[PDB]
């Protein structure tokens, strides 16, 4: 669990800081503390993770 | 024109949205001129080839 930057629904795709948890083969993100989390990937085991050298 | 836009600024009445919607209507006004010139110029081509 820990803070990561991600791209928001601002028109430029403006980057922004949120607290993320990996659990039960899943990646969620927190919306506010104690309020329920949102899914990022349904299952990480059908995922690929790209180091992305062209960003 | 802007490249790939999303809703926050749009609904919060941002000046960035507002100048960005201004600048695409002008690109579409340019675009239409370039189309009708291409239409008449390719019409003259087709006539010149026939």
């Amino acid at each position: 669990e820990g803070h990561l930057f991600k791209r928001a629904s601002n028109a430029f795709k403006t980057w922004s800081r949120r607290w993320f948890t990996i659990q039960s083969n899943q990646l969620v993100y927190q919306k506010k503390y104690k309020d329920p989390v949102t899914v990022v990937v349904d299952d990480l085991r059908l995922c690929t993770v790209k180091l992305c050298p062209d960003s | 024109m802007t490249v790939k836009l999303d809703f926050e600024e749009c609904l919060k009445d941002s000046p960035r949205f507002r100048a960005s919607i201004e600048l695409v209507e002008a690109e579409v006004s340019e675009l239409e001129t370039r189309l009708e010139k291409l239409l008449k110029l390719g019409t003259g081509l087709l006539e010149s080839g026939r």
